[PDB]
């Protein structure tokens, strides 16, 4: 059934389970036509696949010639990243196929469940949080990937850095639900807490600072501020 | 004109013969209907006065046999029998019909409605969905449960319709993902029709007998298929032009027929107003959704 509060620490238990999103696998920039119409160009995009107990993420890329000679692109990206998660359990040993994918909008429930009639065991679930990851794509890395590929590719990274070293992947889970919120909320401001401070760096195979334990309280505390606040500065409180 | 006589009435209920019905008082003399239509199925069905619960009845074709209804006190139900002695029955129906204890088949001569309703409905199939090989006629009621809602439990007692299921490995091919889903005509055209049921009159009667048992026992299994063959029709892009004008012309007398206070429990609003408003075929039904529009605009 759908993934909710109630039953949220679900999510990190031993059971494998996927979370994808397609927020941002069909983007496009919307201008004026010479005749004084208006077009759509496409620009990448990407499949947000993630295992929220390991920070394992299957980062499709979406290249625009995808799009070309196509119609009603918005209903082909829903089946376009159901069959992409499709390939993606099928190149993986039995034993890493998820028990469990949760889409975080409801209308790849239909799409991904056609497309993998033949792996009836696995659970197609839709979830009632509100999760932030279509703010991906402010991660630098990750938006870079994405807008230099020049041909269809998937890109694997580890969304937690190294934290699952220090922390439970419960709260590995909710720093990043936290970062991606505020980055999703006030792009700009949560950029400037992450780098105010030349001394942190983002390790090379890294995608986030490497803050100490206090200096994540500390970040940690400032983007819950950002997000509290843009919540007044938006509905005057 | 054939004629299903009664042994008896021994208790107070409310009969059925195709579309018309009447009521029989406890003990009163009743033997039986008469001048029944050749050439058509029918159905000949039940609703005791003390126990509205379970409508139930009978299918049968009267050049298959000749057929009379007792009642059981055991089971506590009118049984259908088949008489296999010809003059016996012979003899008893002419009593019967010198007495005048048999109710007429009340058709009037201009009205098609029967016809109209079974068109396409064949005793030999009907036995086939309801399976008791030892008699000729097929009893269905309200609580009888189809294959597909069994795999959802007596096999014995079931309605066997044909399996429609939009999201399955028989509704969709491998690679045709999003093509066979969005646009059914690969499984109404090739799995259904050329391979399953042979030809569209074989479908037709299907969807006819599964409403009609809809209809008239309010067996919902039953209306599930009804819908289900109608959205699989409507769902895909490509259907022969001769197969939609017959659609709008079963589905105009189904509505028609109708009870207008039943319409809330027989009718899904999601299936009607994509097939009517949003599907391929949303233009293609023109008798259908002028007698909806009409009949019934609050469904829609
Ligand atoms: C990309 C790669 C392989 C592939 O296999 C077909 C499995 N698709 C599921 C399904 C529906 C009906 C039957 O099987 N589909 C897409």
């Amino acid at each position: 059934g759908a993934m909710n509060s109630s039953n949220y620490a679900e999510l990190f238990n031993n059971d494998i389970k996927l979370f994808v999103d397609d927020t941002n696998v069909y983007r496009v920039t919307v201008h004026k036509t010479f005749e004084g119409n208006v077009a759509t160009k496409a620009i990448n995009g990407c499949i947000f696949t993630l295992n929220p107990k390991t920070g394992h993420l299957f980062l499709k890329i979406i290249h625009t010639s995808v799009w070309a000679g196509q119609k009603r692109l918005s209903q082909l990206a829903k089946w376009k990243t159901a069959e992409e998660v499709s390939a993606l359990v099928r190149s993986l040993p039995k034993e890493e196929q998820p028990k469990q994918i949760i889409v975080t909008r409801k209308a790849m429930l239909d799409p991904l469940e056609v497309h993998m009639l033949d792996f009836p065991n696995i659970a197609i679930r839709p979830t009632e949080l509100r999760l932030p990851f279509s703010a991906a794509m402010s991660i630098d890395k990750l938006s870079d990937v994405v807008m230099k590929a020049t041909e269809p590719q998937m890109v694997l990274f580890n969304i937690y850095d190294d934290w699952l070293d220090r922390i439970s992947s419960y709260t590995a889970f909710s720093r990043l639900t936290l970062l991606l919120r505020a980055l999703k909320t006030n792009e700009e401001s949560a950029k400037m807490i992450l780098l105010s401070d030349p001394t942190i760096t983002i390790k090379s195979y890294h995608l986030w600072p490497s803050f100490t334990d206090e200096q994540w309280i500390t970040i940690e505390s400032q983007m819950r501020d950002l997000i509290l606040t843009e919540y007044g500065r938006k509905y005057n409180v | 004109m054939n004629t299903v006589p009664f042994t008896s009435a021994p208790i107070e209920v409310t009969i059925g013969i195709d579309q018309y019905s009447f009521n029989v008082k406890e003990n009163q003399p009743f033997h039986g209907i008469k001048d029944i239509p050749i050439g058509h199925v029918h159905v000949i069905h039940f609703q005791h006065a003390d126990n509205s619960s379970m409508r139930y009845g009978y299918w049968f074709d009267c050049r298959m046999g000749n057929f009379y209804i007792q009642y059981d006190p055991k089971d506590g139900l009118y049984k259908m029998m088949e008489e296999r002695d010809g003059a016996k029955f012979e003899n008893i129906v002419h009593n019967f019909k010198e007495r005048q204890m048999m109710v007429s088949y009340p058709k009037i001569d201009e009205d098609d409605t029967w016809y109209n309703l079974t068109e396409f409905v064949q005793m030999d199939k009907i036995r086939k969905i309801v399976r008791k090989d030892e008699n000729q006629f097929s009893y269905v009621d309200s609580s009888m449960t189809t294959v597909q809602e069994n795999e959802l439990s007596d096999p014995a007692h079931s309605l066997n319709y044909t399996v429609i299921n939009f999201k399955s490995r028989e509704a969709i091919r491998p690679g045709h993902e999003m093509e066979d889903f969005l646009d059914k005509s690969y499984y109404l055209n090739t799995v259904m029709l050329q391979g399953i049921f042979k030809n569209s009159s074989n479908y037709f009667g299907e969807l006819q007998f599964a409403f009609l048992n809809a209809m008239f026992f309010g067996n919902y299994g039953s209306s599930l298929q009804w819908h289900a063959m109608i959205e699989l029709i409507c769902s895909s892009a490509t259907v022969p032009k001769h197969m939609l004008d017959k659609l709008d012309e079963i589905l105009y007398y189904q509505i028609k027929t109708l009870p207008e206070q039943y319409s809330d429990i027989l009718l899904n609003e999601r299936v009607w107003n994509i097939c009517l408003y949003s599907s391929f075929q949303k233009n293609s039904l023109h008798n259908t959704e002028k007698i909806m529009e009409n009949k019934y605009p609050e469904l829609l």
